[PDB]
């Protein structure tokens, strides 16, 4: 049996922003994980949540 | 300063003190309500508003 793509018809899209303050990042993604998103970046980034 | 004042005839010193009653409240109670949201992360991090 074979596999399946998902076919989202919008692909994966995301903008980051910092706000220039206490390295605060601001990650609008289109996830169906908002706090996975949150874990990674900050690890990422050496920061707290 | 009264001796200064009895020696200078175009320049004079002044002194004086004044006491405080500075009273605080509000007209009512619900003008005094006050709200606050505090999240825990999973890391451990609290954000507060």
């Amino acid at each position: 049996m074979g596999g399946q793509e998902h076919f989202y018809m919008e692909t994966q899209s995301m903008l980051v922003v910092p706000k220039g303050e206490d390295q605060e990042m601001d990650v609008y993604v289109s996830t169906q994980f908002p706090k996975y998103i949150q874990d990674i970046v900050a690890s990422t980034l050496k920061l707290p949540a | 300063v009264e001796k200064f004042n009895a020696e200078n005839y175009w320049k004079k010193k002044g002194l004086a003190m004044v006491p405080l009653k500075f009273p605080v409240g509000l007209g009512s109670r619900a003008a005094g309500q006050a709200a606050a949201l505090v999240h825990i992360y999973l890391d451990g991090s609290v954000l507060v508003t």
